[PDB]
């Protein structure tokens, strides 16, 4: 009789989501610039480490 | 325990860089 | 507190950041996290010294990319050691085996005790890659080179852990160890957009890079429909709709990363503070996925070894069945993804027991967590009673009521979505694959918190 509490769980889930504060279209905005601010900064250090690393790592070995 | 700063950090990162660095620089020179 | 005390003379031997005596301002804090990143980032990419072959099968190639590590290099541990350390060190406190104390002294047995983990960790990991057929036969190597192999894992975790330590402290914006998983995803995703790397298999010379190898395509074939659907539908190397999934995935976990229930707090003690208490969606941000991913690889690896070892046994075959390695049957099968949607046709029991498993496992560690990590409604109507703070519209005696209704739930629910999630990055996917963009958009959400938070202080 596991029926009934999965559906409870389900009901609960809906509930809270109903509740929950989603993000605005302007909250939305900033996250997604802050973020894609965050991604660029380490995802393009770590590339040009990388880049400026390979010549290196063939000369040493 | 040893309760040190941050620079005596930093220069010991750097110190094992290139310490690892010259391990290899040494190696390929003792290769040939 | 007594399994503290009898470690404490060996917990009083490894080195410690100086605490800040001044408040560190932001561009300093930022000045220092960039210096640790660019330590980090220059470290793993610097080999080892004392590797005599990188030829070998990898097996722990799975969660590389969001352990922080990267193969022969000094970063090849990467993070493992100390979130094993911080894993074992939460489990003893919440689990009530140790204390961590409000004492000082507490605190910094506490914090002795889990860096001294987090280096015999180290230590039995670099002996575990160097006697598992890494780096070349160890009897080949010889006790030297593999003591030498030993040593550099030794200190480069050490750095890592005064890297973390750093950060921590207070020169540092947030934590190290979650700047440096979200700093490895960040880099693969864009190396897997925007590398020079050339390989040639018949057709010619194709940068590996997608946005390259789409302008590239064009430059060659002069716009041509057929270089279009090259760059977007390249199955052998990264293609361009595997950016836009990564860009779709991103998306909707930025979306729901804000979910949150808004608890309506005031003050008794202090009278007039009225705030907002937040339960996020994501309750526990992303330890789930977190302990999930690590359970899946640790799974794979002991079903790798004990295939290699013990080949033939009917109970390793149960276990799971390999032919990089990739799973084709047993219980190791049901916990991968599947490869394509002609895959899920053909095995839909397997794509709905992937699926099943991802979801309730995420939910499991999400409501287990919030009990282990002292997240619990009832630890935190606890620390409400001890603030003093009370939910405006329902009573003082009905607080504990309220969170019971409402973080069991929060956390559950976190649990499958951020499970989802993941599922869905992998069906479509995803560069970064759902764990990694997970984990990286959920620190860089930290990492903004902790901006917004200190400008709107400064
Ligand atoms: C983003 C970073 C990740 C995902 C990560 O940090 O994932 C490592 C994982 O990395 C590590 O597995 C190691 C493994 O470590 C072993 C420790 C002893 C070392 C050899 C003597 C694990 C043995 C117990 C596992 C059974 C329980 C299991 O399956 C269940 C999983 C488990 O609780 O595991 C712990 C670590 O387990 C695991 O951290 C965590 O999830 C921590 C999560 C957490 C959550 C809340 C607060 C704080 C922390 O050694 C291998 C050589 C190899 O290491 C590498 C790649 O170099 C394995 O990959």
């Amino acid at each position: 009789q596991f029926v009934e509490p999965s559906r409870q769980f389900v009901k609960d889930s809906i509930r809270l989501v109903k509740r929950c504060t989603k993000p605005d279209r302007k909250e939305f905005q900033k996250i997604a610039m802050a973020t894609a601010i965050g991604f660029a900064i380490m995802g393009f250090i770590g590339f040009f480490v990388k880049l400026i690393h390979i010549p290196i790592n063939n000369i040493i070995v | 325990g040893l309760k040190v700063g941050p620079v005596p950090v930093l220069v010991m990162s750097l110190l094992f860089i290139a310490s690892v660095f010259m391990l290899h620089i040494w190696g390929k020179y003792t290769r040939s | 507190i007594k399994f503290l005390e009898v470690i404490k003379p060996f917990c009083v031997i490894l080195p410690e950041i100086q605490k800040p005596e001044r408040k560190i301002q932001f561009k300093e804090k930022v000045l220092w996290t960039a210096i640790t990143l660019f330590i980090f980032l220059v470290c793993c990419q610097i080999p080892l010294f004392g590797i005599m072959s990188s030829d070998s099968a990898d097996p722990f190639y799975w969660m590389r990319v969001i352990l922080a590590s990267n193969r022969g290099t000094l970063m090849e541990l990467g993070i493992s050691p100390i979130v094993t350390s911080g894993l074992i060190m939460q489990l003893l406190a919440g689990a009530k085996i140790i204390e961590v104390g409000d004492t000082p002294k507490d605190r910094a047995l506490f914090n002795g005790a889990q860096k001294l983990f987090g280096m015999i960790i180290t230590i039995g990991q670099s002996i575990v890659y160097v006697m598992t057929g890494m780096y070349g036969d160890p009897s080949e190597m010889g006790a030297g080179i593999c003591l030498l192999i030993t040593i550099q894992l030794f200190v480069a975790g050490l750095i890592v852990l005064l890297l973390d330590e750093l950060l921590q402290k207070g020169y540092g914006l947030g934590s190290g160890i979650s700047l440096f998983i979200a700093t490895n995803i960040c880099e693969t995703i864009v190396w897997k957009a925007f590398s020079p790397t050339t390989v040639n298999t018949g057709r010619g010379m194709e940068f590996e890079g997608a946005i390259i190898a789409l302008f590239h395509l064009l430059a060659t074939r002069t716009d041509k429909v057929r270089a279009l659907r090259e760059a977007f539908y390249r199955q052998n190397l990264p293609n361009l709709m595997n950016l836009i999934a990564t860009i779709f995935v991103f998306a909707v976990v930025i979306y729901f990363q804000g979910f949150r229930y808004e608890l309506p707090i005031r003050s008794t003690k202090v009278r007039g503070q009225i705030g907002i208490y937040p339960i996020k969606l994501f309750y526990t941000s992303n330890i789930p996925i977190i302990l999930q991913s690590a359970l899946v690889s640790n799974l794979y690896v002991i079903s790798q070894m004990l295939s290699a070892r013990f080949s033939g046994n009917l109970l390793v075959s149960l276990l799971g069945t390999w032919s990089r390695a990739y799973p084709v049957g047993g219980l190791c099968y049901y916990l991968s993804p599947p490869e394509s949607f002609g895959s899920v046709l053909e095995d839909p029991v397997h794509a709905v027991v992937y699926i099943v498993f991802m979801l309730g496992s995420c939910a499991f560690f999400s409501k287990t967590w919030i009990e282990v990590s002292g997240s619990s409604p009832r630890d935190i109507a606890k620390q409400f009673k001890d603030q003093g703070m009370v939910i405006n519209g329902k009573r003082e005696t009905s607080i504990y009521r309220e969170l019971k209704k409402i973080i069991p739930t929060a956390a559950a629910f976190g649990g499958l979505c951020i499970g989802a999630l993941s599922v869905l990055a992998d069906f479509l996917g995803a560069i970064g694959s759902g764990t990694g963009i997970l984990l990286a958009v959920t620190i860089i959400y930290q990492y903004f918190e902790i901006f917004v938070k200190e400008q709107s202080e400064v």
